């Protein structure tokens, strides 16, 4: 049919937590730097 | 007494795989729950020394819990799922005698190793980490269990070299293909413990020698010990990208998307070992940087995947008059557990992903690195994922293998046992990740020493209530099992039904892609002059200056 | 329909993947940032640096616990600790703020781990091999360490102590 709209919406939601996580691991590394 | 045997004897030899399977991860499985607790602060300890009287310690149970789970489990479905598929598909015999001959090694393999286990002798873990020495029975049970494997690659590049000759530059189909550079991906990777293995451990428990380098024994025990769980992943890959969608009332919606997606696995798996190996002395930080690039490139096939699923999923879901931008998701069959397995586990496989590309960067590694973050990552990735494909797929798979039907009892008891299981897993990983966060270390009876780590109050909540839905899980999984398993109703005729293999929409573009792609001859070598290259420069300078330490038993 | 989704699909696919790639570089980037800054310190040395485990604590740098800390810059301080089964020496070990010190770690026996709650001191520490690492304490005290590789029945229960003086 179309643009495969809830394939990007899933692969938006995994952007999003690797983002979260990875940012926010990147975050802690300093703090205990 | 069934000729289903007899035209498929492949049947049988691929049930006894699954049997021994899932009892190992019965077995393994029993210690979880326990250790779920054991990180809720919780001491259920002299209850199971009670019930189970043979185990000693926390760590006898832990080495129970990884090797019947996670080498044992993982193994055995490998070889059912890489070889079956590819031989229903091809509609080929396995060579029988051979397929015969490593359920054998695998099982006797398994039972020479599972003694000292038991017995108390090998109480080392599942990475077996030298010095700590266990009883020689364990390390031979373990390498003939491991070379069960090399019998399997054997059988399925025959088959796939008969298949070859028998239709002359016909493009490999595409199970096949994804069981091809599966077993080779395994036999490039394999070489590491097999060298750790013959080199080291055998000699060394067998006493003719006195000691072993730690630092070479890891790092080529991590050459193999990555790329292992990606043995476990892509047999549930195999099944996602081409059972699946069928299970879903679609189609896998890109064929040379899932031949990619393997082929870069079959390049990307086994050089990246260092990034298990972050906070290890000895080996340059310049191959480090190499091997965590490396590892964010093997990350990759998993992107790819996870759109390519997806998108079949949702197409499936359009087909089953899927309404906007979420209504295909309530389209889906969600009464189906061959389905509501492997997709569940999908889920739980997102937040397992990001876990392991935050461990793959070098330096943030050290935030992680032992503590109980990493088993955070895991049962995310192989306890769920992997093992509810595993479980799901006994909707299918066990009757097409014995023709016992299921009940619709039975199709709700698994509905149940898998959302559970799921439920389960998510629970601890936040317990796990968040206590991992919290520097709580891995491999620690932490409720032997209560007042240890007291900031982890509340993830040792969550850990608590894991341990209770798990258990339940564990119990009503068994139960339902076995209640499969222990019926006497047989329709022969499900069991020659053909595997529900999904449709591959074809578009014009890939003809001259998937035939570049089925190059696997060069590809494979491309794969090894890798190894060669991420390994080599390393590989020489330890073993230049070899090091060996002699044995230790402490406990 | 259908051979329509084929293609769309495979276009996002292409878009996905070079978004996905251009988002690995970005973190292939910032870890080479903080190689090239002062906390790529906890980074283990590159250099194979053997010892025998059977003589650590009776002849070098690791027999006497007293001769553990030795100043070998103007702000640089070599600790020498040593992570044997179910402890670590010296205990404390007791070093000054805002001085570079330069772990050096090693085991007489199995294989322990040498973690620094607070920091980014997280190394394996390997019999017959030194685990050399750096790390500037910028906040005084207690730290506390831990043995987070599995060595043993005790193994839950080996840690250590660091005393950052003020
Ligand atoms: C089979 C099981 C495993 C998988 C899979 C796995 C994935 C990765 N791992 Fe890992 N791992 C590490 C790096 C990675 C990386 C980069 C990936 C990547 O392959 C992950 C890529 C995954 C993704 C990028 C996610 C894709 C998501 C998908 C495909 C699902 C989408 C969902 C859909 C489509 C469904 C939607 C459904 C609807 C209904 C809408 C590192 C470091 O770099 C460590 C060392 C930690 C330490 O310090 O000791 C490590 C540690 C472990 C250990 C502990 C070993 C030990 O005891 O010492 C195990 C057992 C393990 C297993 C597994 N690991 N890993
Ligand atoms: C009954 C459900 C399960 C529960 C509650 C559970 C829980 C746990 C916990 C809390 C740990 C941490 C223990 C420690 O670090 O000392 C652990 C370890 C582990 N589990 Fe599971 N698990 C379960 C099932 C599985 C499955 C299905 C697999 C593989 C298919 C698996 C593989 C592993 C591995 C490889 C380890 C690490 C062992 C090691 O560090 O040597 N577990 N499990
Ligand atoms: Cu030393 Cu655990
Ligand atoms: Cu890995
Ligand atoms: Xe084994
Ligand atoms: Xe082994
Ligand atoms: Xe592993």
């Amino acid at each position: 049919e179309e643009k495969p709209k809830g394939a990007l919406a899933v692969i938006l939601v995994l952007t999003l937590t690797i983002l979260v996580f990875w940012l926010g691991v990147y975050a802690v590394f300093f703090a205990r730097g | 007494i069934s000729r289903v045997y007899e035209a498929y004897p492949e049947k049988k030899a691929t049930l006894y795989f699954l049997v021994l399977g899932f009892l190992a991860l019965i077995v393994g499985s029993l210690f979880g729950p326990f250790q779920a607790l054991n990180y809720g602060n919780v001491d259920a300890y002299p209850l199971l020394k009670r019930l189970l009287p043979f185990v000693q310690s926390y760590y006898q149970g832990l080495t129970l819990h990884g090797v019947l789970n996670a080498i044992v489990f993982t193994q055995l479905f490998a070889q059912a799922i890489m070889v079956y598929l590819p031989a229903r598909e091809l509609n080929m015999r396995p060579n029988m005698g051979l397929m015969w001959l490593s359920w054998w090694m695998a099982f006797i393999g398994l039972v020479v190793a599972a003694l000292p286990l038991l017995a108390n002798e090998a109480t080392v873990l599942y990475t077996f980490y030298p010095p700590l020495k266990g009883h020689w029975a364990f390390y031979l049970g373990a390498s003939v269990f491991v070379l069960s494997t090399w019998v399997s690659i054997y059988i399925v590049l025959d088959l796939w070299r008969r298949w070859k000759a028998a239709n002359p530059g016909k493009v490999t189909p595409l199970v096949t293909y994804m069981a091809v550079v599966f077993w080779l991906m395994w036999f490039l990777a394999s070489l590491g413990l097999v060298l750790e293995a013959v080199l080291f451990l055998l000699p060394w428990s067998f006493g003719l020698v006195e000691g072993v380098d730690p630092l070479v024994a890891r790092t080529l025990f991590w050459w193999t010990g990555h790329p292992i769980v990606y043995f476990w992943l892509l047999p549930a890959y195999a099944i996602i990208y081409t059972i699946l969608p069928k299970q879903a009332g679609g189609k896998l919606v890109s064929d040379p998307m899932a031949r990619l997606a393997f082929l870069l696995f079959l390049l990307l798996s086994t050089p990246v070992g260092f990034h298990h190996q972050f906070a290890d002395p000895g080996i340059d930080p310049t191959w480090k940087m190499i091997h965590s690039v490396l590892t964010l490139f093997v990350a990759v096939p998993s992107l790819m995947t996870a759109f390519t699923v997806a998108a079949s999923l949702e197409f499936a879901g359009r087909l089953r008059g899927g309404r906007g931008l979420f209504g295909w998701i309530r389209a889906l069959p969600w009464d189906n557990p061959a389905f509501v397995a492997p997709v569940l586990g999908l889920l739980g496989f997102i937040p397992g992903g990001a876990g392991g590309i935050v461990n793959a960067s070098f330096t943030l590694d050290y935030v992680v690195h032992n503590t109980a973050w990493v088993p955070g990552h895991f049962h995310l990735q192989v306890a769920s994922l992997v093992t509810l494909t595993a479980m799901g797929s006994l909707y299918w798979l066990l009757p097409n293998l014995t023709g016992k039907p299921i009940s619709d009892a039975q199709r709700r008891l698994g509905l149940a046992v898998v959302w559970l299981w799921f439920l389960g897993m998510m629970i601890m990983a936040v317990g796990l990740h968040w206590a991992g966060l919290l520097n709580v270390p891995r491999r620690a009876y932490i409720a032997q020493v209560p007042d240890a780590y007291p900031h982890a109050a509340v993830p040792m909540v969550f850990n608590v209530l894991a341990g209770i839905v798990l258990l339940v899980a564990l119990l009503l999984f068994i139960y339902g099992l076995f209640s499969v398993l222990l019926s006497r109703e047989r329709k022969p005729e499900l069991a020659e039904a053909p595997l529900p293999f999904a449709e591959v929409i074809s578009g014009p573009e890939d003809r001259r892609l998937v035939l570049a792609m089925d190059r696997i001859g060069f590809w494979f070598a491309v794969a090894a002059i890798l190894v060669v290259l991420a390994y080599g420069p390393t590989l020489v300078q330890l073993f230049g200056h070899l090091n060996p330490v002699p044995g230790w038993r402490l406990w | 329909d259908e051979h329509k989704a084929h293609k769309a699909i495979l276009a996002y696919e292409k878009g996905w993947l070079a978004f996905s790639l251009a988002m690995l570089f970005v973190f292939i980037a910032l870890i080479a940032y903080t190689l090239a800054t002062h906390t790529a310190g906890v980074i283990p040395a590159g250099k194979l640096e053997r010892v025998d485990p059977t003589t650590v604590r009776q002849e070098g740098p690791w027999a006497d616990p007293a001769q553990a800390v030795v100043q070998t810059g103007p702000n640089q301080y070599t600790v020498y600790v040593l992570a044997f089964a179910f402890g670590y020496q010296p205990n404390p070990i007791e070093v000054p703020q805002g001085a570079e010190i330069v772990f050096k770690i090693t085991s007489p026996d199995v294989i322990h781990g040498f973690h620094v709650e607070g920091t980014n001191i997280n190394v394996e520490v390997l019999p017959g091999e030194v685990s050399t690492v750096r790390y500037t304490f910028k906040r005084p005290g207690e730290y506390r360490i831990i043995c987070n590789q599995y060595c043993g029945l005790g193994h839950q229960n080996m840690f250590g102590t660091i005393v950052v003086k003020e």
